[PDB]
């Protein structure tokens, strides 16, 4: 009677809040991409940071005699083990396990290291996903499926993406995407010297292979203007990425 | 026969949609708020189908039920939350925190297929937080369950508003509406005391949101913005106000107010008792101020806080 | 000044790290969601789609679209919740995948996953509920054939019970599908010869499965000289009550927060 | 160049495995409770690479550091972290909640490639929960961290 107008709250009064925790959005970006590899068949594998040159370079088709094998650009450790470079190096050594046996169909996220200068667009430490399909008649246009897909997922349907012919050690044919114009994907045919050399029939296996770098997604799709915000872990930062995305309006 | 596995020539990565997604998310978000997820039966009883429903809309009934408690579809997923706290309660598990997504029916006339329309509930009773050996005992209010449905408006990147309402068989004094884009979907509320009372419970709160509603909102990408620049500005003010003028209306006032500046608004503490005329509440609130492209002059922030104070008095808001 | 409070704070500051933990709870996933949720993930990872319709249904979808027409003994009116002549709870998913292949017009392939809740006019007891869940597929595209059936309850029975489980495809009749069968996973417990769980059988029925029959295909638009089909469904509560050994049914529908709570960790495959 | 996806005529369906379902799950749980996904830098310097090493083994140093704060890999995931957390601090974000799961690196000697082990790791500080109107403040303590280690514990089912 009065008992309930005595209990009368101000049901506008700030709630008792229970606080979200943020996935970091280079991991956003990276599950994002899994999800879309698992659906198609394809195993997320993960391999060493730490990597022999014979893995992170001989096995991909880059001789000694390579500027891509330079000191002053890679972070060595000794002359034969070195910060890896790319995730290259796990899927040249999943490829080996298999034996000559595919297909192979991997996609291979993590941590990768450039010999640089820090700045707001480069990261001594910076994140990649690779990816791996061997298969007995593999042909660019399956690349090209595949690569489309990933722009979908990334930055919706409708966005414009650029082909363009280009070239890459380890893969021939090979190609640059850009979205609309902003280069993100590499990716080409598996040259068949690095089918050859990890012990696959280049006569029966093709491939595909590709590589992008959720860092600078991440900065594109945000306008994220300083890569080192990543790794810096302000909570100002963090706090931006506690909610569900959808495709939109 | 031997084994094989289809080979699709149309090639399609599977994935769940969107809302599925999201659904799923959601549901860790609950779950890591402590809430354990529950399945009712749709069916109830004929007098409890309509309980907690928003518009007077029809309700199903089966030709042959097996029985009078399982006869009529629910158009809420309400009764059975509570059954299944007074059922627990009774059994001495006195901390239930449970919440369900689930369909609710409302008829569409004769001869035709109702509208299903799927909802997230839940239902609160007994302490959240329990460390005795520290004295740590916090007890589930209506704030904690606010506290619940704003951390799913958090999650799916929405924003509610809360305005009260008035409920059967919720508490007249503890019961908010949810609102989402101007639209009532769902309310948050103490039960009543005589519906807890009955079920031998006690205070026990339960909200319940149109999740049909939720999910139709297409929220985009997250909206990063760089972190400002350039320190914001805190002024504190005690506003003497009738005692049933909700805080909501104070901070609307501030902010019509507040032009480019005026960033957020926060109570931090209410006021009532001897210490201030009878039916007068205080309302301390924080102003915080914040211009992302340059830094605030002391008299920046007063001209406009001048203005704020000024709009309040005028609308019976003592300083 | 500095180094002295330091010291105190040294001397002073000691705890029992034993002492109990100021707990952050977690709520539980339902044991009956878990199971829908790892069989839609081998599902997604196969190429399908997870699809949701209408629990309340008509007599066409549930039934007739299902090849049973107005005659048959199902379309019981005792044996299914009825509110109309025409309209039902549903009493399995299927008129979901039969609305969704009937908007494909003619076209496949056609692969999804339909979890959710049915419901049967029977009085509840340990082992029968009014309402309870099911998971049906449907795949339809040009050779699908009955080895293609087979492998995929295959990688449900492994993805349920264990990578060692093996099944086995029992002759039986529905009538939406033909050839039919039931399909037993070994047991995961005894590991042949028997025990209580398979009932000294060493085979636990788990699955209904067959290939869609061409009125079925016909009905819903589709041209079964040139599209086959195979269908299947199964009962996430008969799972984890086998897989947990849960004994009553309802108890997933009681919500005692002493059996929910039960469930809050995730699983792997052991040794 | 025509567009097409390839056809895998050994068919599989793609899952994550055990191990990358619990972690995801795992993470979840983390953020569930508050806390933020932190990503350190791998690289610390020489003289922080030991700390909290559990662990007496030998570090690996870079032939050729850029930085000198970024010339041996880290042994520990909290020297990052709690250097994250002063960063933070100093910048006025007085509550920092912070977990991270990565990798942490023992010298095998002698060009043989080190061991690199998966750490989760967190550091906590400021407030928990909040509502001042209510006068709820309840702090940060060594027993909350605690109740972080058992909800990861509860969670993967494990007796810590
Ligand atoms: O072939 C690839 N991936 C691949 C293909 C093309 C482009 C890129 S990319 O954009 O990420 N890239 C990274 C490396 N960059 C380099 C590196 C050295 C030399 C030239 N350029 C170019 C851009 C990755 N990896 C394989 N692993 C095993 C077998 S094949
Ligand atoms: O065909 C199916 N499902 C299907 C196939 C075989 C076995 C089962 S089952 O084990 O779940 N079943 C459930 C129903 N039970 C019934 C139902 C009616 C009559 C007889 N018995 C038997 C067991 C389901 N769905 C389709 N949708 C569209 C086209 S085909
Ligand atoms: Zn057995």
């Amino acid at each position: 009677n009065q008992q309930l107008a005595e209990e009368t709250i101000d049901v506008t009064l700030p709630s008792r809040q229970i606080s979200i925790g943020s996935k970091h959005p280079l991991t956003r970006t990276v599950e994002e991409i899994e999800d879309l590899f698992l659906g198609l068949g394809y195993e997320i594998v993960d391999g060493y940071e730490v990597e022999q040159d014979y893995y992170n370079f001989e096995a991909l088709n880059l001789p000694k005699s390579h500027p891509a094998r330079d000191m002053q650009d890679s972070f060595y450790i000794t002359d034969e083990i070195l910060m890896r470079t790319h995730t290259s190096p796990v899927q040249a050594r999943t490829m080996e396990k298999r034996n000559g046996q595919g297909p192979v169909k991997i996609i291979c996220p993590g941590k990768v290291y450039r010999r640089d200068s820090d700045d707001a667009t480069h990261s001594h430490q910076f994140t990649q996903i690779e990816g791996l399909v061997v298969d007995k008649n593999i042909k660019m246009s399956d690349l090209k499926g595949t690569l489309e897909l990933v722009a979908k997922k990334l930055f919706g349907a409708d966005r414009e993406i650029r082909l363009r012919p280009s070239y890459f050690p380890f893969t021939e044919p090979s190609v640059e995407v850009d979205v609309s114009w902003i280069e993100i994907l590499g990716a080409g045919m598996v040259h068949p010297n690095v089918l050859e050399m990890a012990g696959f029939d280049s006569n029966e296996y093709s491939g595909f292979a590709f590589g992008m770098g959720p860092d600078r997604i991440a900065m594109l799709k945000y306008g994220i203007e300083d890569i080192r915000y990543f790794y810096t872990n302000d909570v100002r930062f963090l706090e931006q990425f506690k909610a569900v995305e959808d495709r939109g309006e | 026969i031997p084994s094989s596995l289809p080979v699709f020539g149309e090639v399609t990565s599977g994935e769940l949609t969107d809302r599925q997604h999201k659904t799923r998310t959601l549901k860790e978000t609950l779950e890591g708020a402590g809430l354990n997820q529950a399945i009712t039966y749709s069916l109830v009883s004929k007098d409890h189908a309509k309980d907690f429903a928003l518009q007077e809309r029809p309700t199903i009934s089966l030709l042959m039920p097996m029985s009078e408690a399982h006869a009529t579809l629910r158009q809420s997923l309400l009764p059975h939350l509570i059954e299944a706290t007074a059922y627990n309660v009774a059994r001495k598990n006195k901390d239930v925190r449970l919440y369900e997504i689930g369909r609710v029916f409302f008829g569409n006339g004769e001869g035709e297929l109702p509208d299903e329309v799927e909802y997230l509930s839940g239902i609160l009773t007994g302490e959240y937080v329990v460390n005795a050996w520290q004295g740590k005992k916090e007890e589930i209010d209506f704030f904690i369950a606010k506290g619940v449905v704003d951390r799913v408006a958090e999650k799916l990147n929405l924003e509610f508003s809360y305005k009260a309402g008035k409920i059967e068989g919720l508490h007249p004094g503890r019961t908010a509406i949810v609102s989402l884009g101007g639209a009532g979907i769902g309310f948050i509320g103490e039960l009543h005391p005589q519906v807890a009372a009955d079920n031998d419970l006690k205070r026990t709160y339960v909200f319940e949101l149109n999740y049909d509603a939720m999910m139709q909102v297409a929220v985009g990408y997250i909206n990063y913005e760089q972190i400002p620049k350039f320190p914001g500005v805190t002024r504190d003010i005690a506003l003497e106000v009738n005692h049933d003028v909700p805080s909501s209306e104070l901070k609307q006032i501030i902010h019509n107010n507040g032009e480019d500046i005026l960033q957020s608004t926060l109570v931090f503490d209410v006021y009532e008792g001897e210490h201030l005329e009878k039916g007068k509440k205080s309302v301390a609130i924080r102003l915080n101020y914040l211009d992302t492209e340059d830094t605030l002059t002391d008299e920046r922030v007063s001209k406009i806080h001048d203005k704020i104070l000024e709009a309040l008095q005028a609308q019976g808001a003592t300083i």
